[PDB]
RNA sequence: GCGAUGAUCACCCCUUCUUUUUUGAAGGGGUGGGUACAAAUGGCAGUCUGACAAGU
């Protein structure tokens, strides 16, 4: 009903800090993300490939353009 | 007719219902009464099968497919009937062969213990402790709980004896034991 | 990583009907509506609850376009428990089964497909899921299957056709509720390969507005996929 | 015969 | 010859080597003692 | 449901159904009434009936249908939303199977079903057989050595329950002359002890199960031929009913084996020997599950391996016609012509003489 | 020291061992992400905290941006680093197993009976 | 109103006030393991090569 008191808005705000604080542990620390992300792109690029698709877009565009 | 699998879990009750309801399309009030006679309408399955059969997702199987279902289902019926017949036969023979052991614990339980030893002669020869561990893998005889199991194991040992080396064993001793 | 014997902590996602399997990794997970089997070989997480053994199915973003949207962080996803959904271009149960899991037994999923060979696979999976209703028909002619559909809270389409915008408009007009949900997955190459992907996505946004769909949010699907996005819009009849 | 063998790509 | 092995096997091959070195060691010690006698 | 499917189609092709015609005719009394129809096609079809109705189908009525169908469950008293969904779900699959041209006589899941059941019946029938051998062997132990067949063993018990019956009972229909006399001579010099009629009644019941098991096994065998000659006729002529059923079951589906190449089809049933040979640098198997095909048996020496390669190649040809054909005739003609090629290949290969004249 | 049949097998082990391993691995999203707003004044007053009803932290994490009302280990993360690296050398092994294969294929191709001018244009009978 | 026809014998969930005062008051569940049966489109686990062959 939006009848929160000043005290009510604080206890919930503490719960925001309480619940959020716990999720950081699951979120993990920033440093490992630095190594993990670096590995992430490497494994992605080979599997996804798309170097050819990137080239294919250029070849079609260049083929499409008038040449003078 | 996948739904009817869910309506009547009892597999034996399944076979005969399939034998009657070979095709879910065939749905009559008299047929509803006939399948209502099968088991009871307290569960309400009789009304459900008619309703479900009208609106169901199972795809019709060929007439020859249907032939094996009832014949195969017919086969399940026979084996259960024979299983009942022999279970009585095991009961009767056990009372004749090993009355004292049978009354003490039970006919089926005794049949396991004799089969556990390999023969009634084997069971009699074993010591009391060996008899206890002999049925300790399926819990035949089952801190105070263990004491009864050990106590019953000894009594089963003597009961197994009175059956074995007696030409015409009686149940007089098995009762008092 | 998440091997068979591994133990994971399952916690709810922001979107209702979606779960996260915490542990050494994070996996997008949905509750299995037909426990004890996998529809496309996905790995399954089983939990004991008071005890009944409930099961969940892992959701692979690389296989499902909508799952890639969740990983991307879509603000609003109308598909939720207790909602009717219209799935256009339902090639098989790879994604529709997961959509079926979110809506739950109370909800229904209206899967539309055209090609016959994928259709047989879809029907085989619809049998395990009572709520999935397989509709084998060209989405370009919604009037043909008007037998089989009531109004729908959200319309999801993964049809990779150049004239998809018409298919969404015709289906949405006939069957989508007012202020209903609209979600499209767009492939730039199929519509127009000559022009860059960003322009194609803009052109689609123009058409949805012309058909009285108000777009809410747009999100490309990389790294899981290239030259693709999901556009979320609301159907404002007024 | 294990002596005849030599391992590679160790992991 | 050359082959690439799984995890389970290399543990097996590692141990059987450990056995043989010990077996040679135990057998190798016995001979000098009787040779000394 | 069958009426629903025909009617639901009639809407899809836009043709007025008989039930719709009767329903519209009941209203025919009202002169000069407008009829609102969702589709223009159905509206046109209705218009041709000569009914005294001004049939209207415009964009504006889509709102009316939008309102009606939304509140349809309560618009129709006596029917709940769940029932409609169940009715819709039924009509969907029924319509669904029609457009796919589904036929109950072209489902491969039964063939994988029957072959697994056939093997299971062999095991259980075998198990009960040994139990009959030892159990009745107590009464007369040496029958097992004389008659090895399980069915013949059980039938002898049915004809004669006790050895005393051996002198007068006739076993001609079960056993040949030299065998039936051997069991009779054994009966009088037998080792076993007498059994009670109560004991005889049950062992007869077990024996009755054996012969009946042997029966139902045969119908299933004839059945698997019947199913196999309809789903994939072209293989039935070429490889056979039993080997063909095993080939499909190994892949798990007709399409799965259909997409499998010929070389794989040659060696499907020998993965253990295959991958062992591949990893150890040794010769690989060359027959797999196809060794039990009749044509391979006809070949001799190294020619058997060559026929396996040829037969596997034609099997894929015959298979993929069975699997990927939209309008296949259930004749096996592609299979029939394939055999003559293999048979011709066998003959010329067979006629070749390695040793110089 | 090894034949072609073996090498082809072992790579094919790694390829699917790669596919399964990558499937287990979780990867952060990188897609771009745009909001359609009605007017300029709604555009200017936009803020991600308002749009999602999330805090500045949950704005940054796109994967699991829980709404505010909903809110109302070295060895472990060390092990997460390796799993990504075993899939990495499953890749490295695969390309190395890939590499040796063409050489083995090429030598067999060279051993094949042909014109071998560089292969001269010649229809085979 | 006993017993040789047999007694006995894995893990976790001092402080405050006060006193005629050396006196009075307040602070069953979950894990783990063993036996038997059933299911897994769960794992081991990856489906051979590819152009000549036979005759005068």
């Amino acid at each position: 009903e939006g009848t929160l008191t000043d005290h009510e808005r604080k206890y919930l705000n503490k719960l925001i800090k309480r619940n959020s604080q716990n999720l950081r542990s699951w979120d993990l620390e920033e440093e490992v993300r630095d190594e993990l992300e670096d590995i992430q792109q490497s494994i992605l690029k080979d599997t996804v490939s798309t170097a050819n698709t990137d080239r294919s877009k250029r070849r079609r565009f260049k083929r499409k353009q008038f040449k003078e | 007719f996948p739904e009817l699998a869910k309506l009547v879990p009892d597999n034996y009750t399944f076979a005969k219902l399939v034998l009657f309801i070979k095709d879910k399309a065939s749905l009559n009030d008299d047929s509803l009464h006939d399948l209502a006679a099968l088991l009871n309408e307290d569960s309400g399955i009789a009304q459900r099968v008619i309703d479900n059969a009208r609106i169901s997702m199972g795809q019709d199987i060929s007439e020859t497919d249907m032939e094996n279902v009832c014949v195969f289902a017919q086969r399940v019926a026979s084996l259960a009937d024979y299983r009942r017949q022999l279970y009585d036969y095991l009961c009767e023979k056990m009372h004749t062969v090993a009355p004292n052991l049978s009354e003490l614990i039970g006919e089926v339980i005794g049949a396991r213990l004799i089969s556990h030893a390999g023969s009634l002669t084997n069971l009699s020869k074993q010591a009391a402790s060996t008899v206890q561990i002999l049925g300790a893998e399926k819990a035949l005889f089952r801190k105070n709980k263990g004491r009864i199991s050990r106590y019953l194991a000894n009594k089963c040992s003597m009961a197994s004896r009175i059956d074995n080396y007696s030409e015409e064993p009686s149940n007089v001793f098995g009762s008092v034991l | 990583g998440a091997r068979g014997g591994a133990k994971v902590v399952i916690e709810p996602h922001r979107h209702a009907g979606v779960y996260i399997a915490r542990g050494k990794e994070d996996l997008l997970v949905t509750k299995n509506m037909a426990p004890g089997e996998s529809v496309y070989g996905e790995k399954r997480i089983s939990v004991e609850e008071p005890p009944t053994k409930v099961e969940y199915r892992v959701w692979n973003p690389f296989r499902s376009k909508l799952a890639a949207g969740i990983m991307g962080g879509l603000d609003e996803l109308f598909i939720a428990p207790g909602k009717k959904v219209l799935y256009l271009g339902a090639a098989s149960g790879t994604s529709v089964s997961h959509v079926s899991d979110v809506v739950g037994p109370e909800g229904v999923v209206y899967a539309v497909e055209f090609s016959h060979r994928p259709g047989r696979e879809l029907i085989s999976m619809a049998k395990k899921r009572p709520n999935i209703i397989p509709i084998i028909e060209d989405a370009r002619h919604p009037q043909k299957y008007r037998m089989l559909i009531g109004m729908v809270d959200c319309v999801f389409a993964d049809v990779a056709q150049p004239d998809q915008a018409r298919i969404i408009a015709l289906n949405s007009h006939m069957f989508l509720k007012d202020q209903g949900g609209v979600v499209i997955s767009i492939k730039a190459n199929c519509i127009d390969s000559t022009v860059d992907a960003e322009t194609v996505f803009a052109r689609e946004v123009q058409k949805l507005r012309e058909e009285r769909i108000k777009p809410l949010e747009q999100l490309t699907l990389e790294p899981y996929e290239r030259d693709h996005c999901i556009v979320v819009g609301r159907y404002m009849r007024s | 015969e294990d002596e005849d063998e030599e391992e590679v790509l160790a992991m | 010859r050359a082959v690439v092995l799984g995890g389970d096997e290399k543990k097996a091959r590692s141990f059987i080597q450990k056995v043989l070195t010990i077996s040679k060691a135990k057998d190798s010690k016995r001979k000098e003692q009787k040779a000394s006698q | 449901a069958a009426n629903a499917l025909e009617e639901a189609n009639s809407i899809i092709e836009g043709k007025v159904s008989s039930q719709l015609e009767k329903l519209l005719e009941e209203i025919k009394k009202d002169k000069k009434s407008t009829l609102i129809v969702s589709e223009t096609k159905l509206a046109n079809a209705i218009n041709k009936l000569g009914l005294n109705f001004n049939v209207v189908s415009d964009a504006v009525t889509l709102d009316i249908y939008r309102a009606i169908k939304e509140y349809l469950p309560e618009l129709l008293p006596g029917m709940s939303d769940n029932d409609l969904s169940k009715m819709s779900l039924g009509l969907a699959h029924s319509i669904g199977r029609h457009k796919l041209k589904f036929s109950a006589d072209k489902v491969d899941v039964m063939i994988i079903q029957a072959i697994a059941l056939l093997d299971d019946l062999d095991k259980e029938l075998n198990t009960y057989a040994m139990r009959c051998k030892e159990w009745y062997g107590w009464h007369f132990p040496e029958l097992a050595k004389i008659v090895t067949d399980s069915v013949a063993y059980a039938r002898i018990i049915l004809t004669m329950g006790i050895r005393s019956k051996a002198s007068e009972t006739d076993l001609s229909e079960i056993l040949p002359e030299e065998i039936e006399e051997r069991v009779k001579t054994a009966a009088e010099v037998s080792m076993g002890t007498e059994i009670t009629q109560t004991d005889l009644d049950n062992i007869n019941a077990l024996a009755e199960q054996i012969v009946e098991f042997a029966a139902y096994r045969e119908q299933l065998s004839n059945y698997l031929s019947a199913r196999m000659k309809a789903i994939a006729p072209n293989l039935t002529q070429l490889v056979g009913e039993l080997v063909g059923a095993r080939l499909i079951a190994h892949s798990g589906s007709l399409i799965s084996l259909a997409k499998s190449p010929a070389s794989t089809i040659q060696i499907l049933g020998a993965e253990k020997a295959l991958f062992r040979a591949l990893k150890t640098k040794h010769d690989t198997p060359k027959y797999g599950l196809l060794y039990h095909a009749s044509l391979v048996g006809q070949a001799t020496g190294k020619n058997k391996g060559k026929i396996a390669r040829v037969l596997a190649a034609k099997a894929a040809v015959s298979l993929r016609y069975d699997a990927l054909a939209e309008d296949r005739d259930d004749s096996g003609d592609i299979g029939l012509e394939s055999r003559a090629k293999v048979e011709n290949r066998l003959s010329q290969l067979e006629g070749r003489d390695l040793r110089t004249t | 020291t090894q034949d072609s049949n073996y090498v082809r097998t072992l790579r094919q082990i790694e390829l699917k061992k790669l596919e399964k391993g990558a499937k287990q691995l979780m990867f952060k999203s990188s897609g771009n992400h745009t909001i359609f707003v009605d007017s300029r004044e709604k555009m200017n007053e936009f803020t991600p905290e308002k749009f999602f009803n999330t805090t500045s932290e949950m704005v940054n994490r796109s994967e699991n941006r829980l709404t505010k009302d909903q809110l109302a280990k070295e060895s472990l993360d060390k092990k997460k680093l390796k799993k990504f690296k075993q899939v990495k050398q499953h890749l490295q092994r695969e390309t190395q197993l890939k590499q040796v294969q063409q050489r083995m294929d090429a030598q067999r191709e060279l051993l094949k009976k042909g014109s071998k001018k560089k292969w001269k244009k010649q229809r085979k009978r």
